């Protein structure tokens, strides 16, 4: 099972969410997901081998 | 010798194959920062100021008296034995269920064991925290940042500085010797005898 | 016979803030806890 | 006037004991007994120096003095 | 920070050598937050004329 | 790839995924920390963006040991499910003829 | 004419116009402190010049 | 570092603060007296700063 | 790929040179995707300094 929620702990420890918002928060738009995709570019990664 | 990083890991870098890679990576950094303004403080110290008759001998001896006439002095003392005796016994505790993992004797060795992954030593070293912190009757956070990555598997605390001309101290901390760890320890090699 | 267990090692108070430093966060907003905690008792017993 | 401010010293000002102020401020009205003097002590912890008011260095003011 | 702090508001009339290429003499202190990017006559003060 | 071991302890950090994760991160945290980043970059955010890779690089993940020991012996099988058998053409690490 | 650079850049005085600038205010601080303004112009406000 | 004084204290210039105020207060009168900033500010709030 | 997209990051701060014709370092990773095209450095890393 493929669970984000290990390192979204991980990430919360120097997570910032407040002003300068540049760096961090840009990793994390395109990093938690919850409700953002399903993880079907890396299933779909392997099926291509 | 510029502090360029302050790193302290969860996990030392022995059994993961991850010894000789830089120390920036086999730790976690601790990066806080408080912008202090300088116009404040030229006109801090440069200006304060004391009264005519004060001696600091008579008064920190009346300022410091009712801050330790309470006893908490002694309270963060008599959790790191707690603090402790909790991590020997759950790293006891995960590393007997595992197969040959810290140097730990094994006398339970005989029983069977079949799931030993990190969600199966989470699942130890909580339901050890869980029935520590009940036991002793404390609330705090007990171990608990200590499955933050993961793995309580490979759990050794340590701390180090990388200085910027590439030098390091890594003085890791071991664990005490235990007490109540040797009582299951014990308690552990009668089972077997009397099951 | 009195009994009064309150005294760790060195060895042992090390051990505890190394997970008290485990258990906390690594950012800028949980260590300014610990910066104002010695500063109210800096302000607090002063003679400046 | 009648009404002052008493200020208790930095060192043990915020840290003492509430029992040792209630003998305190029990020796201070009978002290005014000496003299006939009816102390209106109040140990509300807030300001009163002329009849103005208040509370963790915050000004209050009393809307019911001005009607 | 200090050091180029003064050293960037006299950047006409006192010119020294920064090491690394990114940087200059009127680069803002705020930046200068970097042990390598450390100015060479800020080190040895015997090698500014 | 290799077949599946009891899944102990160093049968879950020999994975060469894990070797690519481990030091890919371990090279681009002296990326971050070189002299050349810091025009944009504040000693608090090298602090900051070194702590959030070295968490990353930390993480207790398994896809390395399913990329390792689990998925071949899944694709294996699964080749022999489908309707289509797969087409497959040989892979090549970095010889360019 | 120099090449384009592709990192950060910052005010510097090596320029041609900088040097046709600090060396037409050097002239014009020699007009302004030469002696048919001396007899002029009052001192404190050659100075503010 | 000291130890904790045994008598009445008094503002006193000895110290290692003082010395760090006593002399960068030295240098920027130089600052203040130089070449650089004499034809510039007027002589009359030179000593004023 | 991989290797270019670092190496378009540093052009002028890694000044190196790239051996295929008529091409850059300010060429995207997106367009190395035939093999004459791979750069000799790349191939033999003693080439890069």
């Amino acid at each position: 099972v493929l669970d984000p929620t290990v390192l979204t702990n991980a990430i919360t420890t120097i997570s910032e969410s407040t002003t300068q918002t540049i760096s961090p928060i840009s990793e994390i738009l395109r990093l938690l997901q919850p409700m953002g995709n399903d993880y079907a570019a890396f299933w779909k990664c392997i099926a291509s081998w | 010798d510029v502090i360029t990083n302050v790193l302290v890991a969860r996990v030392d870098p022995a059994q993961r194959g991850d010894a000789a890679v830089d120390i920036r990576a086999t730790h976690a950094t601790f990066a806080a920062a408080l912008p202090v303004d300088p116009a404040a403080i030229v006109v801090a110290m440069l200006c304060g100021q004391t009264e005519t008759n004060l001696i600091p001998s008579h008064h920190y001896g009346k300022a410091f008296a009712p801050l330790f006439a309470s006893n908490a002095m002694f309270t963060r003392n008599q959790r790191a034995v707690i603090t402790r005796e909790a991590f020997v016994c759950a790293r006891s505790a995960v590393a007997q269920c595992q197969d040959a993992g810290f140097l730990v004797p094994r006398p339970l060795d005989a029983l069977r064991q079949f799931d030993v992954t990190s969600a199966a030593a989470a699942e130890i070293m909580h339901a050890v925290n869980d029935a520590f912190k009940t036991a002793f009757d404390l609330d705090g956070a007990l171990l608990d940042g200590l499955a933050l990555y993961g793995d309580p598997r490979i759990a050794d605390l340590s701390a180090a500085y990388l200085q910027y001309g590439g030098n390091v101290v890594r003085e890791h901390v071991p664990p005490g010797p235990s007490h109540i760890h040797r009582a299951l320890q014990q308690v552990e090699s009668t089972f077997m005898a009397e099951m | 016979t009195i009994l009064c267990p309150w005294f760790a090692s060195s060895e042992d108070l090390r051990l505890q803030q190394v997970m008290h430093l485990v258990n906390i966060s690594s950012n800028t907003a949980a260590a300014l806890p610990l910066v104002e905690a010695l500063s109210t008792l800096l302000r607090s017993v002063t003679p400046l | 006037g009648d009404d002052g401010i008493l200020l208790l010293p930095h060192e043990a000002a915020s840290k003492i004991s509430a029992d040792d102020m209630n003998e305190l401020l029990t020796c201070l009205r009978d002290y005014g007994q000496l003299f006939g003097w009816n102390y209106d002590i109040d140990w509300s912890d807030t300001a009163e120096y002329l009849k103005l008011y208040a509370l963790m260095g915050c000004r209050i003011p009393n809307t019911s003095r001005h009607p | 920070k200090v050091f180029m702090a003064l050293a960037n508001l006299l950047a006409q009339p006192e010119p020294i050598a920064i090491g690394v290429p990114g940087m200059h003499q009127t680069t803002p202190a705020s930046q200068f937050s970097h042990p390598g990017v450390w100015p060479p006559g800020f080190l040895n003060p015997q090698l500014i004329n | 790839n290799q077949p599946l071991p009891r899944l102990t302890v160093a049968p879950t950090y020999d994975s060469a995924m894990s070797n690519w994760i481990s030091t890919t991160i371990a090279f681009f945290i002296r990326v971050v920390n070189s002299v050349n980043m810091t025009a944009t970059v504040n000693d608090l955010t090298r602090r900051t963006m070194t702590g959030v890779m070295t968490a990353m690089r930390q993480v207790k993940t398994m896809t390395p040991f399913y990329i390792q020991h689990m998925c071949p012996t899944e694709l294996s099988v699964l080749a022999s499910v489908t309707v289509t058998p797969p087409f497959q053409v040989p892979f090549t690490r970095l010889v360019q003829n």
